[PDB]
């Protein structure tokens, strides 16, 4: 009835180090098919972890023959997109398009690449297109004003973030990239006040309270990182927050003690093992930084503001942890 | 029409004098413990002290061993279907025991309320009929919130009506005919999306 | 006729909704008195909205008030008598400015919003 | 008990002077609505159906921080290339339109500033270095700008107490006051001294418009009660009530039928001059409207705004809820229509103001 059981087994055939094994199993499936486009998936991952990734294209054909959801075509132009031009990229994405609108990861993606080649007015209008028809989509959001803004005309891209807010409303992720937007101007106090807002109608959103303890000046951060504490204890963003602030007082030893219990609150955070990394090399002996990077290597993490920043470039994708992990530490 | 009532009366009244015309005008403290205190003490030791002198003049024995006007808030609500007999029950012991006056205006996908009284019965009203009735695409919104200078109806009455402007003319008899239009645009609108 | 600088000036009625909802703050501990004390409740965000009086004698030493409440988005309302806010306040000497802190799940919270309403209306 | 007085023979020219300079401009209007409404049908009708269209197609940009406090008035110069805006703090700003740069701020005002209007003739016939704007501020005050200043001109001394607002006479030659000595003031500029000093209402004057022929002018008090002088004879002519709570805005139409009055009920007030009638009443908002603004020279749609962080424009005639203009996270201090009835803007509580537009 369900296909949990064989993703168990998959997952501790993987664990097991058992290569043969878990392919054959995983080929099984897939011919037999007792279970959704998942044995796909599974097999084209495994294709990209096999011999190389003639494999992994192979298994993206078999997949095609197999025909799952637009998805499938999503990672088809993103193969396209890896070594090719533009043309089969934009042409599976168009196809995509005509097959489905929302999902909203197409639109990202088209214009992701739309602004990765020559002109960028077109990748806005893809994000103009998507964002209308989704339309409760924050990455989208995300991406147009960010487009905006670095072209310039700062103005557009705070009506463009006003608008977003108004339409959710109140998620966090809006308020802070209207409260960076405001700070990467020369407009500090635009920045406190938008803070200050959005703190009062999200109280309990760590990523704010993270932005707000350094927003705060050199004196006032105490007292706003136990305010923080109080209100969003076992927050892993507060509680990295917290380290960091204990390493920019010199106070390594407990700067070291709160970085093991931001790992061990929440081992799924890039941001927080880049960090812990950086600490130690910079304070601490070398058998510290290999320590770290086994406990890293043991457990992959995600959902970091600047870890999905270089896990989604299409430049290093197909790279693993280690080297995306060093990428990380190195841009700080 | 060729000339404005005005122009009409100017063609001469002009000369150097400023108007004043025909004014119209427009339409406690806590006590503390220790105050407390004091002023029960005071009182009781008057009391003693009366009762004592009226028994040292004989009056009595000695004591024996012990051994909307100025402003009416008006709400106007809109709801998709209300033909369910129990909260339509609801409403109107609601409102008629808050003493908010009003109607109901029941219709095909739009049944408009107008209640109209004092702040905190309004407060009250709302909140029953936003959040403890429960509704389930029967939805429940707050078509507008305002107050006028005078009440427009008399009582609650759930009065029936299929076509719009039979609603229309009705409400138009008190003369509270732009909350209907307003609700109905409103629906409309709401409707084309 | 009190002073043109304390520009939000409350009526004798909403003075006195003022003042009762302030003595039942002080009953239910939600309440900080002093200019001091309100800066600090702004500073850490705890503050329902500040209530001043219009005739400390400068004047000039509650001004940093309004600007913190635009700032941190607190609505505020100026009183004409500090012994009227002392009195409210719990304590015998004036009272020149307090605050209205926010305590979770308190039954006072529909008053306070209706007070918050009240006051934001008188800015124009 | 209608008290007269008499002042200045100075007044007596002056009113002949509005009077020779408004009849014939009301003669050209009757004349141009007479021959405009007797076209076909159809072709109004689309051309209307079309701006109902386009206005519930309109979109916000280039929100703009106005200032560190809040913005209190919003102006379009003639010919919608300049836009004045006034700040609580004693800093009034000219931005350029549609890009919105800053170009020489004013400086001048200590308390919070009102309203700051632009002559009538501002960027088409007068000089940068003439009197092209007229602002007020909170405490008894009022200044005239030029354009390549950064610093006021001669100032008014008339009045003592807060300045509500401030407006030109469309010919341009006077310059109205509302104070809160329950009583409101003409300037004369020529002249360059008061001339007119009418005391009608029972409290402070808040709002003022001027007809657009300059023969009335509509006056809205805290009173609740609104009146309609005649700038010719004064005599207050129409005595209109039906609000409850202050007037904060009032604004006469192109034609010379309609004006919209708001007030604290949370209420859009449509009256009718020729009739002496209350002809409509808009439940606009949940809070009180701030202004009420007729339309530019055809004068077809109605634009209000209201102390809720929303604004909104309905049909006229008929007052439908064509659009409604969201966005701001603040209370809505004030509003505009360019001339040209192709841009709108809007002030906030929020310190900032935003353009909306036809995509």
């Amino acid at each position: 009835k369900a296909e949990v059981l064989w993703l168990m087994g998959a997952k501790s055939k993987w664990l097991a180090g058992d290569v043969p094994a878990a392919r054959s199993i995983l080929a099984l499936a897939f011919q037999a098919n007792p279970n959704s486009e998942e044995i796909w998936l599974a097999a084209v991952k495994l294709e990209s972890e096999n011999d190389e990734y003639e494999r992994a294209r192979r298994l993206l054909a078999k997949a095609r023959s197999s025909a799952p959801t637009a998805r499938v075509f999503m990672k088809s132009v993103k193969l396209e997109w890896v070594q090719d031009n533009i043309r089969a990229a934009q042409d599976l994405c168009e196809e995509a398009l005509r097959h489905y609108e929302d999902f909203p990861k197409l639109w990202m993606m088209k214009g992701q690449i739309e602004e990765q080649k020559e002109m960028m007015e077109k990748a806005r209008e893809a994000y103009n297109q998507g964002l209308k028809k989704c339309p409760h989509s924050t990455p989208l959001w995300l991406l147009l004003s960010r487009l905006e803004e670095k072209i310039g005309q700062l103005t557009r891209a705070r009506a463009i973030l006003e608008k977003s807010r108004l339409k959710n409303p109140k998620n966090p992720g809006l308020w802070l990239e209207s409260v960076r937007l405001e700070y990467r101007a020369g407009l500090k106090n635009i920045a406190n006040t938008l803070m200050a807002k959005a703190l009062q109608e999200c109280p309990n959103s760590g990523i704010l309270w993270s932005e707000a303890i350094f927003l705060e000046a050199r004196p006032q951060r105490r007292t706003k990182s136990v305010d923080a504490l109080k209100k969003c204890e076992h927050d892993p963003h507060v509680l990295l927050a917290v380290a960091k602030l204990f390493w920019s007082q010199r106070k390594i030893t407990k700067a070291r003690e709160w970085f093991h219990r931001t790992v061990k609150i929440d081992s799924d955070l890039g941001d927080a093992w880049a960090f812990f990394y950086k600490f130690e090399l910079q304070h601490g002996t070398e058998e510290q930084q290999e320590e770290v990077r086994k406990r890293c290597e043991s457990a992959e993490p995600r959902h970091g503001e600047l870890w999905c920043a270089v896990s989604k470039d299409i430049a290093n994708w197909q790279k693993k942890i280690g080297d995306i992990l060093r990428l990380v530490a190195g841009r700080i | 029409p060729e000339i404005e009532w005005w122009d009409s009366y100017i063609i001469f009244g002009i000369t150097n004098l400023v108007e004043h015309p025909a004014q119209l005008n427009p339409p406690g403290v806590y006590l503390t413990k220790k105050e407390q205190k004091k002023l029960r003490r005071q009182t009781r030791r008057e009391a003693q002290k009366e009762l004592q002198e009226k028994v040292r003049l004989g009056l009595m024995p000695p004591p024996e061993p012990k051994v909307i006007s100025q402003g009416v808030h008006i709400s106007v609500y809109r709801v998709r279907n209300l033909s369910n007999p129990a909260k339509k029950f609801k409403i109107e012991a609601n409102a008629g025991q808050l003493y908010l006056t009003g109607v109901v205006v029941l219709h095909k996908d739009v049944n408009v309320v107008v209640v109209e009284g004092g702040p905190k019965a309004q407060k009250k009203f709302k909140r029953l009929m936003l959040h403890r009735i429960k509704w389930d695409t029967n939805k429940c919104v707050l078509v507008w919130e305002g107050t006028a200078k005078d009440r427009s109806f008399g009582e609650m009455k759930f009065k029936q009506c299929p076509t719009e402007n039979m609603a229309r003319e009705h409400f138009k008899k008190h003369g509270a005919e732009h909350y209907w239009d307003l609700a109905l645009s409103e629906s409309v609108l709401e409707s084309t999306d | 006729d009190v002073n043109p600088k304390a520009y939000p000036l409350a009526d004798a009625h909403l003075t006195k909704k003022l003042l009762d909802l302030v003595q039942q703050s002080c009953n239910y501990k939600q309440l900080r008195k002093g200019a001091n004390e309100a800066t600090k409740t702004l500073n850490r965000g705890i503050s329902e909205f500040i209530v001043m009086a219009a005739d400390a004698e400068p004047l000039e030493i509650i001004l940093h008030l309004p600007l913190l409440c635009e700032d941190k988005n607190v609505p505020y309302v100026f009183v004409r008598s500090k012994q009227a806010l002392g009195r409210a306040c719990g304590v015998s000497r004036p009272v020149i400015a307090c605050s209205v802190t926010i305590k979770e799940g308190s039954q006072l919270k529909q008053q306070i919003q209706s007070i918050q309403q009240s006051i934001e209306r008188l800015l124009v | 008990q209608t008290w007269y007085h008499e002042g200045p023979n100075s007044l007596k020219v002056a009113r002949l002077w509005i009077a020779n300079y408004s009849l014939p401009r009301a003669m050209k209007r009757l004349e141009e609505a007479r021959l405009h409404k007797e076209i076909p049908e159809t072709t109004r009708t689309s051309q209307m159906q079309e701006l109902h269209k386009s206005l519930r197609s309109l979109n916000n940009f280039c929100s703009q921080i106005g200032d560190d406090r809040p913005i209190s008035y919003c102006h379009f110069s003639p010919n919608s290339k300049m836009l004045a805006t006034a700040c609580w703090s004693g800093l009034c700003k000219l931005w350029s339109v549609p890009d919105c740069n800053l170009l020489h701020t004013l400086r001048g005002h200590n308390t919070n500033v009102g309203a700051i209007v632009f002559h009538p003739k501002s960027t088409v016939s007068l000089d940068p270095k003439d009197v092209n704007l007229a602002s007020c501020a909170a405490d008894g005050s009022v200044k005239l700008w030029s354009l390549d200043s950064d610093e006021p001109v001669a100032d008014i001394e008339g009045h003592t107490v807060r300045v509500a607002r401030v407006m030109w006479h469309p010919s341009g030659r006077f310059l109205g006051t509302t104070c809160y000595d329950r009583s409101w003031r003409l300037w004369d500029l020529e002249a360059q001294e008061e001339i007119l000093h009418q005391e009608g209402h029972s409290m402070g004057v808040y709002d003022i418009a001027f007809h657009q022929d300059g023969s009335l002018a509509g006056t809205g008090g805290l009173d609740a009660f609104g009146r309609v002088w005649d700038l010719r004879t004064g005599r207050c002519i129409m005595f209109l009530e039906g609000h409850l709570k202050e007037i904060y805005g009032i604004n006469f139409s192109p034609n010379g039928y309609h004006i919209a009055t708001g007030s604290g009920d949370n209420t859009c007030k449509v009256w009718d001059l020729r009739q002496r009638r209350c002809v409509y009443t808009i439940p606009a908002h949940q809070n009180l409207v701030t202004g009420v603004k007729f339309e530019p020279i055809h004068g077809n749609f109605l634009l209000t705004g209201a102390y809720d962080n929303t604004a909104k424009i309905w049909t006229h005639p008929g007052w439908s809820p064509l659009k409604t203009l969201a966005g701001h996270e603040g209370k809505v201090m004030g509003l505009d229509i360019s001339s040209d009835g192709q841009l709108i803007a809007t002030c906030s509580y929020d310190r900032t103001f935003k353009l909306w537009m036809a995509e």
